[PDB]
DNA sequence: TTTTTTTCAGACACCACTGC
RNA sequence: AGUGGUGUCUG
């Protein structure tokens, strides 16, 4: 793609126009409208996943506010000042790294840079990333500079975990939540990228990225950058699959899922796997009682699935719907047992083998 | 003083403005709100000048006293406004509350803003001095019985028409969460200039925010309701609630359910609720409970809740939360597995 | 050719990287403005040291061979570099890949540069007021209202200090909301009326360029930005925006009572009832009657002092309630013997100002008696 | 109070005497170190001659000074806190002051006042072990002179463990620094000496206090190896010595 | 009406006020 | 930089 491929796929598709991001609708319709509208807020809080484009999103919107044409939903192509958030610096957009400064003397600089006059652009715009990591009296100068804000000012700020946020905070920002992206938005962007990069790709690939992915588009463009590192410019679904399996941690659900089913092979895989890991055997078996308890209470009300296990449901009401209660039953108090013999073993590896293989026996 | 529900604020505003005004109530929306409509009403009025003060321990009161008392050389007609702090007036600073109320005058305006006054606790003094000639408002988040009404108002007061599938989707995500509750009513305002929201419109465009307490959690168990105790469960997890509290909260309701169960053989309920000293409304809820799968998840549930308490009070690792959905499920008439229960 | 071939001695240069540091050493916004930028052009050293808002720049002259090259090298080294080489070591530093070489009788240094493609510069803009002044009446300028500016406070206005160029004379103002202090003088230019806002780092460093021999101090103003030349050294500083409180209408309207006394006596007077004001609430009350003025103030001690019979009046017996900080503050920065103040009305403000010289005038908001 | 009847040595000694004493050993001591020995000053009385001693095991400091009065030979080891408050308390150099010093716990009359401290249990090392026995090159050099060469090259050194190289060849010294950033500093000075090549990498806030600590004019170097200890001290006199152990980097 | 939490040990992180 | 406090998170 780029000259000399070294230009990273994560850094180097990053969007430019509002219509380039991946389907977040929500935010960028909404805003669309306030900018068209006139309808401003003083504060623009921008949250939700890692890597679902709350960054993009506020560069983009630092884009739209400062652009000469006006406050536009579509921050236009050349229009110089435009130019200089993408390429070079722009002097009236601040970018903080708040992670890095969260002193509240390092942001007594920029909050009395506040009063100082825009250079070019219209509005001494702002753009705060991780803002969660303020000190309390960061957190309250920001406050206070945004109790009473002049019009040539706005703040961009974005995190990844807003309760950290004070609610006087909150109450002056008008968030705006990103929802993690679908396993078919995932595919779509990273089908684009591979595409517009002449990289040769198999369409099972890109679906194992998009479910490896667990939401975020950026681990899907770092692990698509390491599976065309796993071979030679082509991303092919073996050395992917390959690559997904070395990278695997989901040991538990696995060994749970070929032990009901009674695979002594299956299982026996899965432990050599979990042994080449160098995973903790006592975790694993920690691991696979949390996953059969969830089982069961699925069992008893659909309800007790929250949001976070979203990357396991199906599995889990696979294992639910399938599996009577007496074997879950039989299989969590084997487990126990078993954990609770696991130190007086001849190793943990043992230990964990031989209760997989007597719940195995019970074959109820 | 006049109390008052933010409703007929606006109105006393237009009639007139007191010396000091108290906005008091667990809401940040409620009070952000009413603290708005006075500072725009005083405003009106002359009052140009704004000053704002967290009331704290480290806090410099000469300030407050010096701007009290002085004058500016421009907008005489001044505000202040203090922050209360999470307990209340602490009692070193109800003194320092009353020389305030001393050195206040008409020029000034006073706003005070901070939780609810365990008025049982703290009364008098500063509190009968401001109600001379003082206004408060009570500014409480509405319960889930209240929340469709007051959504409903809210669309109407701007505009939108909300149906009873989407009002009870929004009351549905957003509970104790008033403030992000009116962000998206504005969110779903600005995607669609129509003003007319159906179910799909409000169903994409919202997040599963929600803010619940150990009562919240309780109150589901006792009216047996899975999905809504699951999903306060959750919601406390995320939140990052200590499930301590949440065992102690549990606990109390739990024993006194399992004292009424064991002592109604002898006595009717309602002698036992007098007894105890429990409130009405929690007295309609404890009377269904009772009589819903008793003297069996009443032990059961103490065994599984003395499970969960040793594992948590002796390790760090904590893992208790599928423990108490355990208990989440036993206690709304789904029969759990000895296996769990036991261990 | 890389080598900004650059040789000067230390006395030429210790001054001017001391004047061109400002706010350098410690964390920046941005990593680069911590370096000083170093040009060569013209036979001239130019140091250059920037924090986004301020440009000091010194020049200091060549009359060594040289080579026009430019780039930016951390402050804080090269600065303890200088110092520490020995007096009339006559130091020549040289550029080659990203590395200048410093070196002096027998010895060597190496320091890692950024470009100086990379180092802001405020940008080049029209200016409406060229403006020449003596060091002694900008020092007085400056000195006379830099205590009534405001101490961070939420409006921004009201931090920094307001010049205006009218007519023949030059005026600074400053407010914190409770006092005002306006100073004006005469130039012997005419020049284009202009408000300006400036602030508090820019009036600082105006305070700490002047110099104590006779330079014309030259002032530079646009729309946005404000320059001052002092010899070699060159301030650029950016401008606080909003509209500063119109000093003449707090200005006391129609005055017509007034004390005439000394500033000494009134100085002791008001430190000594300073002691007998609480922190709490601090401020004085002053009874005024004819030829009488009594300063107490308020404190559960219930202490008085009395010094009427210095003070000579022709008005009203009335009360006005003052503070220790405005009118101690006023008195230090009336210096002259003489001094005397214009009672209107106990609501309204009280000029201080000296008996024949109007010039430095001060303005106090009293309290509420 | 003072139920310290009996005392191991006296002394009534000059304060300039002891400020000198103290001043020329104290940046040496060990603070919060798990030797607990080596957390403080070592007195030594031998003969007419008082010496503190001071180490953390990467540098040592020894000074001696005579008193006239002939005391039997002991040692004792006084805390860091304590010898630092001596100090600090150790002003006014016209009044004498008076030393106690016991088995357990120390005194010290200054001007009209008592100071009381205890001791550490530990015992001191032997530093004349420490001290290189075959000092075979000898250089030196001034004071000043050495003393700003070094300061120039720790400007630019490394910032968590400041060291140079020392170079010695035929009447000149090289003192070379660098720090993670690569930024080289060198300095050759002019000294007279009499050996062979020889580099030495060792840390440069200790020779630095070293040479602070002598207020002389004339610095005398004495050097066995590459890998051994330096010993430095003034060539005005030898009361007062410094051994610096390098760093094998 | 209010009603809400164990613990011993350790690791950071920020922010006075001091002290040069 | 030394000292003391707040507070949050890890077993
Ligand atoms: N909506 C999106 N559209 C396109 N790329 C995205 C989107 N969200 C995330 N990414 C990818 O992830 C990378 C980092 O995104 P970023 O917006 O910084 O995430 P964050 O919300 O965690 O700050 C981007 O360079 C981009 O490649
Ligand atoms: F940059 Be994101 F919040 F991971
Ligand atoms: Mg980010
Ligand atoms: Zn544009």
């Amino acid at each position: 793609g780029p000259h000399m491929s070294y230009q990273v796929l994560a850094r180097k598709w990053r969007p430019q126009t509002f219509a380039d991001v991946v389907g977040q609708e929500h935010v960028l319709t909404a805003l669309a409208n306030g900018l068209s509208l006139g309808r401003i807020h003083h504060a623009y809080l921008f949250s939700g996943t890692r890597g679902v484009g709350k960054t993009s999103i506020a560069r983009l919107l630092a884009k739209g506010l400062n652009c000469e044409t006006g406050i536009t939903a579509t921050p236009c192509g050349v229009c110089d000042n435009c130019r200089e958030i993408e390429q070079g610096r722009f002097v009236d957009l601040i970018e903080i790294d708040a992670a890095s400064r969260t002193k509240v003397e390092d942001t007594r600089d920029l909050l009395d840079n506040v009063q100082y006059a825009p250079a070019r652009g219209r509005f001494k715009v702002y753009l705060i990333d991780e803002v969660h990591m303020l000190s309390r009296h960061s957190f309250n100068a920001l406050l206070k500079t945004l109790e009473e804000p002049p019009e040539h000012v706005k703040f961009l700020l974005a995190t990844t975990d807003p309760q950290k946020l004070p609610v006087t905070i909150l109450s002056r920002c008008l968030q705006f939540h990103l929802k993690a992206l679908d396993v078919e938005q995932i595919r779509h962007q990273l089908e684009h990228i591979l595409n517009e990069e002449h990289i040769a790709h198999e369409p099972r690939a890109l679906q194992l990225l998009a479910r490896a992915a667990e939401g975020s588009l950026r681990d899907a463009l770092s692990l698509t950058d390491q599976a065309i590192a796993s071979g030679d410019g082509q991303v092919s679904t073996q050395a992917v699959s390959a690559m997904l399996g070395t990278l695997d941690d989901d040991q538990a659900l696995s060994l749970v899922e070929a032990m009901v089913e009674a695979n002594g092979e299956r299982v026996m895989a899965l432990i050599n796997e979990a042994a080449a890991r160098g995973i903790e055997w006592e975790a694993l078996l920690v691991e696979m009682l949390g996953l059969l308890h969830r089982i069961a209470m699925v069992q008893l009300s659909p309800a007790a699935l929250g949001n976070d296990m979203a990357a396991i449901e199906l599995r889990m009401r696979e294992l639910a719907r399938t599996i009577p209660p007496t074997d879950i039953q039989l299989y969590y108090q084997t487990l126990l047992i078993g954990r609770k013999e696991l130190p007086y073993a001849p190793d943990r590896r043992m230990g964990v083998e031989m209760t997989l293989l007597r719940a195995l026996a019970f074959h109820p | 003083m006049i109390r008052l529900y933010p409703e007929q604020l606006r109105a006393q505003l237009n009639e007139g403005l007191r010396a000091a005004y108290l906005l008091l109530g667990n809401d940040p929306l409620l009070l952000q709100e009413s603290q708005d409509a006075v500072r725009q009403v005083a405003a009106a009025q002359g009052f140009e000048e704004h000053h704002t003060f967290s009331i704290d321990p480290n806090t410099d009161w000469n300030a407050i006293f010096s701007l009290c008392q002085a004058m500016s050389l421009f907008a005489s007609r001044q505000t202040l406004l203090l922050l209360l702090p999470e307990n209340g007036p602490n009692a070193a600073i109800n003194e320092q509350l009353l020389t305030l109320t001393g050195l206040l005058h008409d020029d000034l305006l006073l706003i005070v803003r901070g939780n609810k006054l365990s008025k049982a606790q703290e009364n008098a003094a500063w509190f009968t001095a401001l109600a001379n000639r003082s206004v408060q408002v009570t500014c409480q988040t509405p319960e889930q019985a209240q929340l469709p009404r007051w959504v409903a108002a809210r669309a109407k007061q701007l505009n939108l028409e909300l149906d009873d599938a989407a009002n009870q989707v929004l009351c549905y995500c957003y509970e104790g969460n008033l403030l992000a509750l009116a962000q998206a009513l504005e969110r779903l305002s600005l995607l669609w200039p129509d003003g007319k929201l159906t179910l799909p419109r409000v169903e994409q465009a919202v997040n599963d925010a929600a803010h619940f307490t150990p009562f919240h959690w309780v109150d589901a168990l006792l009216m047996g309701k899975s999905k809504r105790a699951l999903h306060i469960l959750q919601q406390l997890r995320l939140e990052g609630s200590e499930p301590v509290i949440l065992l102690r909260t549990l606990q109390r309701e739990l024993l006194l359910l399992v004292n009424l169960k064991r002592q109604s053989a002898h006595t009717p309920l309602r002698a036992l609720f007098d007894k105890h000293r429990v409130w009405q409304n929690r007295r309609g809820m404890m009377g269904e409970a009772l009589n819903r799968l008793s003297q069996t998840q009443l032990r059961q549930a103490v065994q599984l809740l003395t499970r969960t308490e040793l594992t948590l009070k002796q390790d760090y690792g904590q893992s208790v939360w599928a423990e108490l959905e355990g208990l989440s499920l036993l206690l709304c008439h789904k029969p759990l597995a000895d296996v769990f229960i036991d261990g | 050719g890389p080598h900004m071939k650059f040789t000067v001695e230390r006395e030429h240069l210790l001054k001017p990287l001391q004047q061109v540091s400002g706010p350098l050493g410690g964390r920046p916004t941005l990593p680069i403005l911590g370096n000083l930028l170093l040009q060569v052009a013209d036979g001239t050293l130019s140091l250059t040291g920037t924090d986004l808002e301020m440009e000091m720049v010194a020049r200091v002259a060549l009359v060594q061979p040289h080579e026009p090259g430019a780039t930016t090298v951390p402050a804080r080294k090269f600065f303890d570099i200088c110092r520490g080489l020995p007096e009339g070591a006559e130091i020549a530093v040289q550029l080659e890949g990203e590395r200048m070489l410093v070196r002096s009788g027998r010895s060597r240094f190496s320091l890692s540069t950024l470009p100086a493609a990379d180092f802001p510069n405020l940008d080049d803009w029209q200016s409406e007021v060229e403006f020449t002044l003596p060091q002694a009446t900008m020092k007085r300028l400056i000195e006379a209202t830099q205590f009534s500016m405001a101490h961070q406070d939420v409006r921004y206005y009201l931090n920094g200090m307001l010049f205006e160029t009218e007519g023949e004379e030059l005026r600074t103002v400053a407010t914190d909301g409770h006092r005002l202090a306006v100073c004006s003088m005469p130039i012997g230019q005419s020049l284009p009326s202009h408000s300006v806002i400036v602030p508090r780092k820019g009036v600082i460093e105006l305070m700490r360029m002047l110099d104590g021999g006779d330079n014309p101090l030259r002032v530079q103003i646009g729309s946005n930005n404000i320059r001052a030349h002092v010899g070699d050294f060159i301030f650029t500083s950016k401008l606080v925006d909003g509209r500063f409180p119109d000093y003449r209408r707090v200005l006391p309207k129609n005055p017509d009572k007034h004390l005439e006394a000394g500033c000494d006596l009134l100085k002791q007077a008001f430190a000594r009832a300073a002691i007998l004001s609480n922190e709490k609430f601090r401020g004085v009350r002053l009874y005024v009657s004819e030829n009488q003025l009594k300063i107490t103030a308020n404190n559960p001690e219930q202490e008085e002092a009395e010094e009427i019979l210095d003070v000579t009046y022709s008005g009203a017996e009335m009360e006005i309630g003052f503070n220790v900080s405005y009118v101690l503050d006023v008195l230090n920065a009336l210096k002259c013997e003489n001094v005397r103040m214009m009672l209107t009305d106990s609501v309204s403000s009280v000029q201080i100002e000296d008996a024949a010289s109007q010039s430095a005038a001060y303005v106090v908001m009293p309290m509420r008696l």
